[PDB]
């Protein structure tokens, strides 16, 4: 069974734990640090040390929209987010880079090889093609 | 630098501008920024080329004053107080009815050239695109070259501006499609571009000591492709009974193209390239003349084609740069040739995940196919996390219990999130009766396995 602690037979409280949290909450206050500091606790204890943890990231629309507003600012809640070495706007896929590091960087530290982290995000061609094509265009 | 020039110009000399137009544009022929310094003037000497192509003038003198005019309508603002009917009706003339003369083709390919920089520049240019009816003229003019000798450079700027046009404005599309009989002429260009000699009725002879192609046919092909594509964009949309004629001849030539090499290892890719993103428009029923020889082989089929497309895509994947625009269409196309024909599927299930012997290594670790589509699932990116997945579930019949054998549940958690079946499940569709396809290794470690992470301890 796999154990749902988000905040085959599933259920809602072992061999997997899927982990959710909301990474657009920064802003908020935060909660952002809580939810690391849950992920910490639940990786780093020892009766769990060959589970591995699925992890998903929603809500990534809101963020998008949040940091293109412009109104409130990373820096000024995550003093780290300076200083960070570089990998739609530029300024998204920096902070989803960021956010996603933030839990990876936990995980590497400690239980190397007896279990592992899996993290996912949570007709479009004919449009892809098209401004492909519009951009790339070259004057004579 | 202008104010000289203007005065020669002005003053009516004809063998005086043939040498200061062509000074001037020799001084400035790869100049993209201009500075606000010099509008007016800059200005006043465009008015002044227009006004001296009325007259009856030499041949050279015409072409270096659309040279010129060429290298000043790259910037956008000198345009707008010269962008008028009877401007353009003198392009018009120079551009067209009688092509015996063979000293006159570089006047036209120059004024094609002017054409294409103020229609993509300006805006009122398009406007009067519609007046003019330039689509029906360039159609007569591309009939006109059927059988005519050196007439590339023509055919391919007027694709180009074919190509532009349609592009840039929609009632011009609508009027190619349905009216002026847009598909068969295209078609018939690249026929004729290839050399196609028919051996049945949808088949073509190919020979593998065929000599490479030329530069000139090559670009031909580019802007023929190109133009394609932006006719059929609607196409899927609503499909009829009596169009399937006319889009298999297209696949057969399509598959012909995908068959050969060109001059070199650099322009094979964008003729490819191309060709993918062509046929990823035409009705996937109307696909199977891929495998149309009877005869890799596969079920007494021929099976070259679709074994080019799993390279093109595998060796897309090695370079790390841009994988939303290299890797969606190919995988896009793959999934819905798979989804519909039995004999593709099976062929790519045999090419992609072969029996399972080594199971003392995690899936994402290796250098196989099979590990690089499985890395590809977990992106940042949701296009390609999405659409790589979903390739590799229909190759396992939408099943889940085949697919997290291959895979794993950790890389496979996503897809089965997205689709609503997170446990042991079908998909919507039903392809054939299950059989045993097990090697007899994996049946000794299956007690000792780990479905989370796909490998044994």
């Amino acid at each position: 069974r796999l154990l749902l602690l988000g905040a085959f037979h599933m259920f809602d409280v072992v061999t997997a734990i899927i982990y959710v949290a909301a990474c657009s909450s920064y802003n908020m206050v935060n909660r952002l640090r809580e939810s690391l500091d849950l992920f910490e606790s639940i990786w780093n204890n020892r009766w769990l040390r060959t589970i591995s943890i699925i992890l998903f990231l929603n809500k990534q629309d809101m963020l998008a929209e949040k940091v293109l507003a412009g109104k409130s600012k990373i820096e000024d809640y995550f003093p780290e987010y300076a200083n960070y070495t570089v990998p739609e706007d530029p300024k998204v896929t920096r902070a989803k880079f960021f956010i996603r590091d933030l839990f990876l960087r936990i995980s590497t530290a400690t239980g190397d090889g007896k279990h592992y982290c899996y993290p996912h995000f949570t007709n479009d061609c004919r449009d892809i093609i098209q401004r492909m094509h519009l951009k790339q265009y070259e004057l004579l | 630098d202008e104010e000289r020039a203007l005065y020669i110009v002005r003053a009516g000399e004809a063998g005086a501008i043939e040498r200061v137009l062509r000074d001037y544009s020799d001084k400035h022929r790869a100049t993209f920024k201009f500075e606000s310094a010099d509008e007016d003037k800059r200005k006043k000497l465009c008015e002044g080329i227009f006004k001296v192509l009325v007259k009856e003038v030499p041949t050279t003198c015409q072409v270096s004053c659309l040279e010129v005019l060429r290298i000043l309508s790259r910037d956008k603002k000198i345009l707008v107080p010269v962008t008028t009917k009877e401007n353009m009706q003198i392009l018009l003339r120079l551009a067209k009815d009688s092509l015996e003369k063979v000293s006159e083709f570089p006047v036209i390919v120059e004024s094609l050239k002017c054409l294409c920089n103020i229609v993509f520049n300006s805006q009122m240019a398009q406007q009067l695109s519609l007046e003019l009816n330039l689509a029906a003229k360039l159609c007569n003019l591309l009939r006109k070259c059927k059988d005519r000798k050196f007439i590339n450079d023509i055919k391919c700027f007027d694709l180009r501006l074919l190509f532009v046009l349609s592009l840039l404005h929609t009632d011009i599309r609508s009027q190619l499609r349905y009216e002026l009989q847009g598909l068969p002429l295209l078609t018939q260009i690249l026929e004729s571009a290839f050399s196609i000699k028919w051996t049945d009725e949808y088949e073509s002879a190919i020979d593998h000591n065929g000599p490479p192609l030329s530069p000139q046919e090559t670009d031909c092909a580019i802007e023929a492709l190109k133009a394609l594509f932006n006719v059929t964009v609607d196409s899927w949309k609503v499909h009829k009974e009596s169009d399937s004629h006319q889009f298999r001849v297209m696949a057969a030539v399509l598959r012909h193209c995908l068959l050969i090499v060109g001059p070199t290892e650099d322009k094979t890719e964008e003729l490819h390239s191309n060709a993918v993103n062509l046929l990823s428009n035409v009705p996937v029923s109307c696909l199977d003349v891929l495998i149309c020889p009877l005869t890799m082989v596969y079920n007494g089929m021929n099976m070259e084609a679709i074994h080019v497309l799993l390279n093109f895509m595998e060796k897309r994947i090695d370079k790390g740069s841009s994988y939303r625009e290299g890797l969606t269409p190919v995988l896009s196309l793959l999934t819905e040739c798979s989804r519909a024909h039995r004999n593709i599927r099976k062929f790519l299930k045999d090419q992609v995940l072969p029996p399972l012997r080594d199971v003392t290594n995690r899936p994402e670790v290796g250098s196989t196919v099979r590990n690089k589509l499985v890395r590809l699932m977990t992106h940042v990116d949701l296009g390609v996390k999405q659409i790589a997945a979903e390739f590799l579930f229909v190759l396992c019949k939408e099943r889940v219990d085949s697919l997290l054998k291959y895979t794993g549940y950790g890389n496979a958690a996503g897809l089965l999130a997205a689709r609503g079946l997170l446990a042991g499940g079908r998909g919507d569709n039903w392809y054939s009766e299950d059989e045993d396809t097990d090697t007899e290794e994996y049946k000794n470690a299956k007690p000792n396995i780990n479905l989370i992470t796909g490998h044994l301890e």
